[PDB]
């Protein structure tokens, strides 16, 4: 009764001091991680039968 | 080619034949599922069905044929995310009590629980069977308080033949689909043979209908 | 007097003061940024393998360590250790139970685990020289049904059940270490970070809680969905994670910016999303739906980059290896297939 | 003139290529058709394609410009295969009929006995029965005719057609009585009765009008060595050939699972 | 923890016929194929026969076929070997061997005691020379060179390093040329390429001296060499 109405208040008071990041910077990070590793992903670009043990 | 693959395909085939000869043994036997209510009647009807946490199986035998009862009520969670895992079963038992009408909306809760299983999108082929327990205990219920406590939309007599038939009539008129499955109803007794034998015969009819599902004669 | 209503209003007050503080910061949308991006092209990919060994439903799969071995589960109480090159099956494991919800494989390559409706997470060994398949341990601390469990190492495991909680066990002792209480809906699935320090849990209350491993307390709680949540996978860097729901909208949350970024809407069929998966380096989010399909969404364009062929029943589990060379789809008609 | 008619016979061969093996594929890649009553249909489709690809082009060569050639000693082998691959089809049909009788006559305690080992034993048993029928043209000794002594033709004719046809008639009459018993909200019953009446009428009727006049003309030649018109006999022989084409149509379209399998096969190119 | 039970007998004149038995306990006997390894008193190992798990594959060598018969009883957990028409050059030490063949397995990983029986073009392997002075701290490079290239584009290279301790049964050290057996220390760092092989044994301790065997398992039968033992001097 009281504890279930107290734990939510404690959770909302512990979820207040968060030094967040700019959304454009967090999108640029996801863009740069996909751009930098764009040649180590053999699923985005197909590989021949010599570079694939399947075919 | 095939340096040690001639010995590897032997292991690939041995425990693939083992899967087939162990899956046939579990696919030829018949399975019977068991819903119910909250501690209503799923302890009395399993007194004969005894022997040869979460869910526990009941593996008994009758006329040299093993049955597997799958309980439900041990799961203290929702039903929307695992009722599809219990498909492929032959008969669904939905045990209903009769003397729980006075305590509170319990019989009114079992009607919408029976409604959710007869209109389920995964159980559109398995026929359902409902029990009606406490046959001798319901006979003395009418003289103190009738069935018309919370039914202004229905009138009737105070006889035992009218009270037992209207509960059977109200449950049967809940399914929206009537072509595929057929609801079975049997009043229980205090004996040992006739309590399960009709159920025996009931499963018989289902497989006969299943054979009429196979030959195209339905 | 009667300050319990004031304590209930403090929840909405702290909500409007903290969670509704994303108006002057959450301004950058993904249309100004994703205008000058390049697509990946129409992905033409076909099935190379078809593992026809099971006789029941398959909705449990996890890869090996060197991207070689598969772990699959059926509804006959049977685990199969598949090989992905020569269509080979190595270990057939009979089970005490019969209805399996999830399975997992060790990050080293020794142990497996499986669980289901019997509330018992059974951990088995494969490297035993004496009776090659045997029971190592059988953990039991839940009262609902085990939903998803993943390994951390050869001594701990993170399990989650329908008891509105999730736990971290211990293989060396046999008891539990901690219990993550403080959840409302039924926990459905979980994913974990590749450095094994933060894990994201699923829900049926349309939330995706980021928890903590060491301290034992919750860290972040999200929202945005209007239905249940079936599958959550984690991004290979640590920034974002995807969530799949029952309203045909696969969303991509975020941890650094603390804001929902991208929605995936399929306007043709509005069936649920029961499996998600990431690729190796992003830009290819695989999604197995309920309409007998397996679609390929882009991480920045949010348009489908080609489709995959289906089965006689729904595709229920996806999988991409550690290197990114094998997609594995598992449906309920025992046809565990391996695509390009 | 005439060969275009044979081209229709060629088209007949094409349908035996189109149906039967596809039915085999409907058993091979399926989940709902993993039940062990379909091995009879697999063996029946194999028997029909062994009828077609081995017998029908040589029958077309024999009927057009009639004389026997391509070797001298192939006549006995061709007659033996022609008796074998058709008697095997008839006994697979009566085995399907007897299995459908044993499905509903004993319901519960027969599914514990219906194992695929028992099904393979019944299949190898009826192939050995067909081999026993096809052996006395091998043992005991240019127009490749069809003629043997009076002791064999009656016994082979009876054991090929007249006992399995009588068994199938009695079995499907018992099936009709059981399905009449197992029927008793009214418009779904009065049409259902006509439905299984039509099904049990077609199954028992197409077989009779497809095989019985040829065996009648084949049995009157030993009863009364009196009527040899030689016009209706070859027509009845081709009608007897026609069931190898008519078998995939009857025993598959009346089930939901085979129609769903045919739909998922024929929807993938389209 | 497992046990392998054998027996023994007396000397047999050339022209006899007997049966030998090998019993197993501690593990499931059905899921292991069974080898017979015959050791001559002149230190040279050689192979007799192999039976599979599902009783569908029986292999012999070139000079072995015809007069020998192998059988097994899985509820009894026994292995029977019937030998007919014995001679004075085919009677030696014997060994019954369990072996399993899958991906990530260890063939020839645990052998048994065996029996003693006395009287009175394969693939060429090189083992020379069995006299190398070692100290507790000196490395060693055992020479084992093959002729046929073991590069199958598979890419498993099927060479097996065995150690024979003096007085007891020999044990496996290295399986598939780059792995490590269960219960073996990490001093046996072996490598190679195609034809060349190298067994580097660094930081030696005078407790595991014996005879080093290298076995080639690309084609049947089991080819061997002559033996490579160390010495204290
Ligand atoms: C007795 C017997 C049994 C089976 C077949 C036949 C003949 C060759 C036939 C009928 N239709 C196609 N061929 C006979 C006569």
């Amino acid at each position: 009764s009281i504890a279930q109405a107290r734990k939510l208040v404690e959770q909302l008071k512990m979820e207040a001091n968060i030094d967040r990041i700019k959304v454009s910077k967090a999108a640029a990070d996801l863009m740069a991680y996909c751009e930098a590793h764009a040649k180590e992903d053999p699923l985005l670009t197909p590989v021949p039968a010599s570079e694939n043990p399947f075919r | 080619l095939s340096a040690e693959d001639k010995a590897a395909v032997e292991r690939s085939k041995m425990i693939d034949r083992n899967l087939r000869e162990d899956g046939e043994k579990a696919a030829r036997e018949v399975k019977l599922l068991l819903l119910g209510a909250g501690e209503s009647g799923k302890s009395t009807i399993v007194k004969q069905m005894k022997i040869i946490t979460g869910i526990v199986e009941t593996h008994f035998t009758f006329k040299d044929l093993h049955f597997k009862m799958f309980d439900v009520g041990g799961q203290r969670s929702e039903r929307k995310k695992w009722i599809h895992c219990f498909e492929g079963v032959t008969a669904i038992i939905f045990c209903v009590a009769l003397s729980d009408y006075d305590l509170v909306n319990r019989m009114h809760e079992s009607m919408k629980l029976f409604d959710s299983i007869c209109n389920n999108k995964w159980f559109t082929d398995t026929s359902i069977i409902l029990f009606l327990n406490k046959k001798d205990l319901f006979e003395e219920k009418i003289k103190k308080s009738p069935l018309t406590i919370c039914y202004p939309e229905y009138a009737g007599s105070n006889t035992y033949e009218e009270a037992a038939a209207y509960i059977q009539c109200q449950f049967e008129d809940l399914n929206k689909r009537k072509d595929t499955k057929e609801i079975y109803t049997h009043f229980t007794c205090a004996t040992d043979t006739k309590n399960v034998q009709f159920v025996f015969d009931a499963v018989t009819d289902v497989i006969i209908k299943n054979n009429l599902k196979d030959c195209g004669l339905f | 007097q009667s300050e319990l209503d004031q304590l209930r209003q403090e929840a909405e007050q702290l909500k409007n003061q903290i969670r509704d503080a994303r108006k002057a910061c959450a301004d950058a949308t993904l249309s100004q940024i994703t205008n000058n991006i390049d697509p990946v092209g129409r992905i033409q990919m076909r099935t190379r393998r078809t593992l026809r060994g099971h006789l029941a439903k398959i909705y449990a799969m996890h890869w090996g360590t060197d991207s070689r071995l598969l772990v699959s589960a059926s509804q006959d109480g049977k685990l199969i250790i598949w090989d992905s090159y020569t269509t080979n099956k190595v270990h057939a494991i009979p089970l005490r139970s019969s209805w399996v919800m999830t399975c997992a494989y060790a990050p080293s390559g020794n142990y497996v685990a499986c669980g289901g409706l019997d509330n018992i997470c059974s951990i088995y060994n494969l490297k035993t020289r004496e009776g090659n398949v045997r029971v190592s341990r059988e953990l039991a601390g839940h009262t609902g049904y085990l939903s998803c469990c993943r390994f951390l190492d050869d001594n701990q495991i993170v399990t989650s059940s329908g008891d509105t909680t999730c736990a971290l066990w211990d293989i060396e002792t046999g008891q539990q270490t901690t219990t993550f209480t403080g959840h409302t809906g039924d926990v459905m699935s979980l994913s974990l970070a590749p450095d094994t320090r933060l894990f994201v849990s699923g829900a049926c209350d349309a939330s995706a809680k980021l928890w903590d491993v060491r301290e034992g307390m919750c860290r972040q709680t999200f929202t945005g969905h209007e239905s249940d949540i079936n599958a959550i996978c984690f991004f290979p860097n640590g920034n974002a994670f995807a969530t799949g729901s029952d309203d045909a909208t696969c969303r991509l949350f975020d941890l650094r910016a603390d804001q929902e970024l991208m929605t995936y809407s399929h306007d043709n069929i509005i069936c649920g999303i029961t499996s998600v998966s990431f690729s190796k380096s992003g830009r290819l989010l695989l999604a197995g739906y309920d309409d007998f399909n397996c679609n390929v969404w882009d991480a920045l364009k949010a348009d489908r980059a080609g489709v995959l062929a289906g089965h006689d029943n729904r595709v229920s589990c996806l999988g991409v290896t550690d290197d990114g060379m094998a997609v594995a789809t598992g449906s309920w008609d025992s046809f565990l297939k391996i695509w390009n | 003139a005439t060969a275009a008619i044979a081209a229709a016979i060629t088209f007949l061969i094409l349908f035996t290529i189109f149906g039967n093996a596809l039915v085999i594929l409907a058993v091979l890649t399926s989940r709902s058709l993993r039940a062990p009553q379909n091995l009879f249909l697999v063996s029946l489709a194999a028997a029909d394609i062994l009828v077609a690809t081995l017998i029908i082009p040589f029958s077309l060569a024999n009927e057009l410009l009639g004389y026997w050639y391509f070797r001298r000693t192939w006549c006995e082998v061709y007659l033996a295969l022609d008796v074998l691959f058709c008697t095997s089809s008839i006994v697979h049909l009566c085995a399907i009929s007897l299995d459908r009788y044993w499905a509903v006559s004993r319901a519960l305690e027969y599914n514990s006995k219906r194992t695929p080992r028992r099904i393979k034993c019944i299949i190898l048993t009826v192939w050995l029965i067909a081999a026993v029928i096809s052996l006395p043209p091998l043992i005991y000794k240019p127009q490749c005719k069809l003629n043997q002594e009076a002791w064999y033709i009656l016994a082979s004719s009876i054991g090929s057609f007249f006992a399995p046809c009588l068994i199938m008639i009695l079995v499907y009459l018992r099936i009709y009585l059981i399905a009449k018993r197992s029927n008793r909200r009214r418009r779904a019953q009065l049409t259902r009765e006509k439905r299984f009446t039509f099904v049990l009428a077609v199954v028992i009727g197409v077989f009779v009008l497809c095989w019985f006049p040829f065996f009648f003309s084949y049995s009157l030649g030993a009863i009364c060595p009196c009527k040899v018109p030689h016009g209706l006999f070859q027509f009845f022989f081709w009608i007897g050939y026609c069931n190898s084409s008519l078998n995939p149509v009857i025993y598959t379209i009346f089930n939901q699972d085979f129609r769903r399998a045919f739909r998922r096969i024929l929807c993938r190119p389209w | 923890d497992v046990q392998l039970v054998e027996s023994g007998g007396g000397l047999v004149q050339p022209g006899g016929s007997r049966k030998l038995s090998c019993s197993a306990s501690g593990f499931a006997f059905s899921s292991f194929g069974m080898h017979w390894v015959r050791q001559a008193p002149e230190k040279g190992l050689e192979w007799v026969a192999y039976i599979s798990s599902g009783s569908g594959t029986i292999y012999y060598a070139d000079t072995v076929k015809g007069r020998f018969t192998i059988s097994r009883d899985d509820p009894k957990n026994t292995l029977f070997l019937q030998m007919t028409s014995l001679r004075s050059e085919d009677t030696a030490m014997y060994y019954c061997v369990r072996s399993i063949y899958y991906y990530g397995s260890s063939p020839f990983d645990f052998w048994g005691q065996g029996t003693t029986l006395t009287v009175s073009s394969d693939i060429v392997m090189t083992q020379a020379t069995s006299s190398v002075p070692v100290t507790p701290g000196e490395s060693v490079s055992i020479s084992c060179r093959s002729s046929k290239s073991l590069l199958h584009s598979n890419g498993n290279t099927y060479l097996y390093w065995f150690l024979q301790r003096p007085g007891q049964s020999p044990q496996l050290l290295i399986y598939r040329m780059s792995n490590l057996a269960s219960g073996v220390p990490d001093r046996f760092s072996g490598s190679g390429s195609g034809t060349a092989f190298t067994l580097t044994i660094s930081r030696l301790e005078a407790e595991d001296v014996g005879v080093y065997y290298c076995m080639q398992h690309l084609e049947y039968p089991l080819t061997f060499g002559a033996g490579t033992k160390l010495e204290l001097k």
